[PDB]
């Protein structure tokens, strides 16, 4: 089990760890989070009690180093940092554990939610979308814009998601305009899967990461990216059967986890009706269609 | 953005633009079969592509052979329209290519945008105007060339005849849309109005009769009367 210890908690803050969260009061004796499952990526995120503006957080993988949080009173935020002195870090984690000033990652044993949301998400791919190569972890917040958004202003702080555009030369073969626009299989399978992502796992991983940035940080461009990657599959007549089955599972757990109250902003009516009712895949997303109809029948 | 009553004078500035109307591209007659079912039979169609400033009309004739063995013809018709407009633009010298293309029906926006990806600097625009270009097939010489065609063909016309020698393009477009609106509302009346006087003929190289200025004023009044009446005859007023 891994641990993310905290130097202190000087300001009141709601702290999230993956899909869990807890309130920490100003100067409460809080010193971090223990029992974090090894083998998955994780996200630790923050919303100050004085500013529900700017949710922000850090994607990390405990196998890549020893990480800890300390509040920076100049920049005014909880910062992730790395301690390469392993002895010193193990020592600091042991005393905090002995004084019981840490919350436990509260995973129910029956619960596969986090695995199902992050199945294909890799830290190495996250670090290519969020470019800050001197750190092993990746900062994201509510306000960061995507490359594609910037094209339509600071590139160092951008989300470098794979650009998908249905009305672009990349998507449309000369001479197959109508064919390729109505059936996007060539753009999905040749351009994107074979050409750019290399395999469907990398595609799904980016799709899952965009959704999670949309859910945890309300990141608008991430929501756009998640819907675009969905729409490209739903608008393709020819999709490997294993990809359709896995997409249905992916989307099921994403819809299941979404807050019932955020459906109005994080769900694009047009794309979902296409996937579920008009598209080629109308009959192929059985789990996703059932949970959507029973939980958000308004949207449809 | 969309073209409407407020940005109407833009049509007559010196930025080359074309209206594209696809209404008459896919045309059918509906008939009964021997078994008593219903079938369609396609007839020749046309794309109506018009420079409103100059009157140049690029009438691309759509031969029924282009539908053979195709499904979902109404959807295909929009893509075929787009393919042919794009081909037209590519055939033109750079300095004659339009800066804007205005489509008369919103369903042409995506087909045309996709076919024109090679011309990112050509704006594809809808309009809020209810233009009467579908009535182009009520102009006898245009209907005649469409129906006689035995293969795909482009025919070039000036839809304003020689009017621009005496009036502005704003006035010429207004006359054209009045004539066409009249032909759409009551074709027979409209045509009677235009041809009633046998001494006023249509030159071989023209589409409309050789009215004097005074005669165009009388004609235009008769067309307005026609349109208002049918409006009453229809809504009872
Ligand atoms: C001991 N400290 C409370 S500290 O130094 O402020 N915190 C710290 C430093 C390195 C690694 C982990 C932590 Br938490």
């Amino acid at each position: 089990m891994n641990t993310v210890p905290f130097t202190s908690a000087p300001i009141e803050v709601t702290i999230g760890i993956d899909q869990y969260s807890f309130n920490v009061k100003e100067n409460q004796p809080f010193h971090g989070i223990k029992d974090i499952p090894i083998g998955h990526v994780h996200v630790i995120h923050f919303q100050h009690a004085d500013n529900s503006s700017m949710r922000y957080g850090y994607w990390f993988d405990c196998r890549m180093g020893n990480f800890y949080i300390q509040y920076d009173p100049k920049d005014g935020l909880y910062k992730m940092m790395e301690e390469r002195d392993g002895a010193k870090f193990e020592n600091i984690v042991h005393n905090f554990k002995e004084r019981q000033m840490m919350v436990s990652y509260p995973k129910i044993d029956e619960d596969d939610t986090w695995y199902n949301l992050t199945e294909f998400v890799q830290m190495d791919k996250i670090r290519k979308i969020v470019r800050k190569d001197e750190n092993q972890f990746s900062y994201v917040d509510s306000s960061m814009t995507t490359v594609q958004e910037n094209e339509l202003s600071d590139p160092a702080h951008s989300l470098n998601y794979t650009v998908i555009n249905f009305k672009s030369r990349e998507a449309i073969r000369p001479g197959h305009e109508m064919e390729d626009f109505l059936d996007k299989s060539y753009y999905l399978n040749t351009v994107m899967l074979q050409g750019i992502f290399k395999n469907s796992s990398n595609y799904f991983g980016e799709l899952q990461f965009a959704f999670l940035n949309a859910m945890f940080f309300g990141n608008y461009g991430s929501s756009l990216q998640w819907h675009a990657m969905i729409e490209l599959i739903c608008s393709s007549a020819t999709v490997p059967k294993h990809m359709l089955d896995k997409l249905d599972e992916i989307l099921y757990y994403q819809i299941k986890t979404l807050p019932e109250q955020y459906s109005d902003i994080l769900l694009n009516e047009r794309v979902w009706n296409i996937c579920l009712y008009s598209s080629f895949q109308k009959n192929s997303l059985h789990n996703t269609e059932k949970i959507m109809e029973n939980k958000y029948p308004e949207l449809l | 953005g969309a073209m409407n009553s407020s940005n109407y004078a833009e049509l007559f500035n010196n930025d080359i633009k074309l209206f594209v109307d696809d209404t008459n591209v896919y045309r059918v007659t509906v008939h009964k079969t021997f078994e008593g079912n219903v079938a369609t039979k396609a007839i020749n169609g046309c794309i109506f592509t018009l420079n409103p400033k100059t009157g140049h009309l690029f009438l691309k004739i759509i031969h029924t052979s282009v539908w053979a063995g195709q499904k979902r013809l109404s959807q295909l018709a929009k893509w075929k329209t787009a393919e042919e407009v794009s081909a037209l633009v590519r055939s033109l010298p750079k300095e004659e290519q339009p800066k804007q293309i205005i489509v008369t029906r919103k369903a042409m926006l995506d087909p045309l945008e996709v076919h024109m990806l090679d011309f990112p600097n050509i704006a594809i625009r809808p309009t809020e105007l209810r233009l009467p270009f579908s009535a182009a097939m009520s102009i006898d010489k245009l209907s005649d060339v469409v129906m006689k065609a035995t293969e795909p063909q482009m025919v070039l016309f000036n839809i304003y005849d020689d009017w621009l020698d005496r009036i502005s393009s704003y006035t010429a477009f207004s006359r054209l849309t009045l004539l066409l609106r009249a032909l759409k509302t009551n074709e027979e009346s409209a045509k009677m109005i235009l041809l009633s006087d046998p001494t006023i003929t249509i030159k071989s190289y023209h589409l409309w009769p050789s009215f004097t200025d005074e005669q165009w004023i009388t004609i235009e009044s008769q067309m307005r009367d026609l349109i208002l009446t049918e409006y009453g005859r229809k809504y009872n007023v």
